[PDB]
């Protein structure tokens, strides 16, 4: 189906000279890509956004999706906390930046425009136990320091 | 899937709105690179926390959190952290690093202002996933602790001391090409 | 350090896998 | 207080859940060990038991500290 | 063929009872603290406080009264294990000696209500009822199950009668065993 591409840069909701995908109506400015594209060097062939890349690679299969994300989160055996988030970036297309909503309504003299203008009116275990014991020794010595200060102010 | 809120103190929102005017109206961009990158400040913080933790588990939480935070700053710095204009500066460093034959390292170059931006946008990002509740609350607590420390140490990394010395202004005045591309010309 | 040696000594001495699973289950319950 | 174990909620219906956080997640006593039943790894429980041990030694030391400090307060009062 | 999908935790509670009145030889301590009437009155009161539609609350109160009367009339027939029947008979003797005709609803606990619910699919499918009526009954009892599972730890807690007190269950003497089982 020959759908229409969005005349606004889907990342910045503005019009210009933008690169559009052939499988979804999303169009993006040249600077919005991650990393951004050079307009002199346009890719030869059918160009798609990151979302379509993920959609065709995973082939819309939930089982393969869960398999790959499980393998990757296993690969994050040291950074597992941010694994779920980090698996979300490389699947979806980009957007521009706006500060959060509750931050906006803390101060009333700051205002927004429709354009976005804002104006004012293993070895790791050894190391961790070592840090444990060094801080514990420091704290017991500081407690004895408390006690010695007490004993000196009360004897003197 | 879960519903949460991040209780940010007000001076952080003040710093962010000041950065918002300097980025959106007066046309000032982060002076790339700053003298103190995000690597330095984050290594400093992590080194300043675990030396107060007795338990090994808390220290592992700290270290994994800081590592993931650097990783997230890198992976997001160019996607949704920078406004319409300064993405030109990002593309500039893009070309320069393409000529340098070195893979991109966003943390070792930028300042912590876009890191503060990452912290501010954390709510929607963490809520948009299917994360379970307990870990959500825990990461929220970690972010709150980090923001307490940042509120304590705002001025070392975000104050423009002696604004009569423009060389220490984190934001340089934009050249003509920056506004030429920012106005769409 | 020496506690890593504690847990490795346990893994070797208790010997079988299932019994070490049981040891760890007790330890977690506590 | 009472039980710490479910029954055998066997078959397909049961849901195994892997945590996203492995250091202070507590959640139950129905753990399942791997290389709603909440799976976990050996090194994780290693860390958690070290946490118990060191927090217990810290609070024991603090109890002795408050004991001795009340002792010193009542002595200096005399 | 209708099916009633009880939450898993209440299925576990039911099997726990099914062992307790089987090979451990305990029985339900009576009169329990939370009978059927208190349960359903609390349920209906809490749900009428939130519901605004009139017919909703009409069908609510109808369901309440109906479940009540049917529990009242069926408890003796098909809700009791073999071992318990003796306590039942003794209760009848006491009531008829005290000249108060027996009401099951003001003595028996909620576990028998869970027994009733667990039966309910067969009870309905043995009949010629309307499809819409039996369907609304299933939806209704399902909402009751949900409200019950929100408070499941107010009624069905465990207390180990052999050590402190006032556990939901009690032990039987050997004479009670002998008479009830081996009459
Ligand atoms: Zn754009
Ligand atoms: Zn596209």
């Amino acid at each position: 189906i020959d759908f229409e591409n969005e005349d606004f840069c889907s990342a910045c909701n503005q019009s210009g000279s933008f690169l559009c995908c052939d499988t979804c109506p999303k169009s993006f400015h040249f600077l919005c890509l991650d990393p951004p594209i050079d307009p002199n060097n346009l890719p030869k062939g059918d160009w798609h956004c990151n979302e379509c890349k993920f959609k065709i690679f995973i082939n819309n299969s939930m089982a393969t999706l869960k398999k790959i994300e499980s393998n990757f989160i296993k690969q994050n055996n040291n950074v597992k906390i941010f694994a779920k988030l980090l698996f979300n970036i490389d699947s979806h297309n980009p957007k521009q930046f706006q500060l959060p909503n509750y931050i906006k309504e803390t101060f009333p003299a700051v205002k927004t425009g429709s354009r976005g203008q804002y104006s004012d009116e293993d070895e790791n275990s050894i190391k961790y136990d070592f840090f444990d014991k060094i801080y514990k020794s420091k704290m017991v010595q500081k407690r004895k320091l408390f006690q010695f200060q007490e004993s000196l102010i009360d004897k003197l | 899937t879960p519903k949460i809120s991040l209780q940010i103190p007000i001076k952080l929102k003040s710093v962010l709105v000041d950065d918002w005017e300097y980025v959106t109206k007066d046309k000032k961009i982060c002076r790339l690179p700053a003298d103190v990158t995000v690597e330095m400040v984050l290594n400093k913080y992590e080194h300043e926390v675990s030396q107060e933790l007795e338990s090994p588990g808390s220290q592992s939480q700290l270290s994994e959190y800081c590592a993931g935070l650097k990783l997230y700053f890198d992976k997001c710095l160019g996607n949704m952290l920078l406004y319409r204009l300064e993405r030109l500066q990002y593309d500039e460093l893009l070309k320069k690093s393409s000529k340098d034959q070195k893979p991109l390292v966003p943390i070792r170059i930028y300042g912590a202002i876009h890191l503060l931006r990452l912290i501010s946008v954390l709510p929607e990002l963490i809520s948009s996933t299917t994360m379970d509740l307990q870990s959500c609350q825990l990461l929220i607590k970690q972010t709150e602790d980090f923001l307490v420390w940042l509120l304590m140490h705002v001025d070392e990394y975000f104050n423009d001391k002696d604004p009569n010395r423009s060389d220490d202004a984190l934001y340089v005045n934009t050249s003509s090409q920056y506004e030429g591309v920012a106005l769409g010309m | 350090n020496e506690e890593v040696t504690f847990f490795e000594k346990a893994k070797r001495y208790i010997g079988n896998k299932h019994l070490y699973t049981e040891f760890l289950k007790i330890l977690n319950l506590y | 207080k009472v039980w710490k174990k479910q029954r055998l909620i066997n078959k397909k219906n049961q849901l195994y859940y892997e945590p996203l956080q492995k250091i202070g997640y507590q959640n139950n006593g129905n753990i399942q060990i791997i290389p709603k039943i909440t799976q976990i790894d050996e090194n994780s429980i290693k860390y958690d038991f070290f946490d118990k041990i060191y927090k217990s030694k810290m609070v024991q030391k603090r109890k002795l500290f408050q004991f001795q400090e009340s002792l010193i307060d009542k002595l200096v009062s005399n």
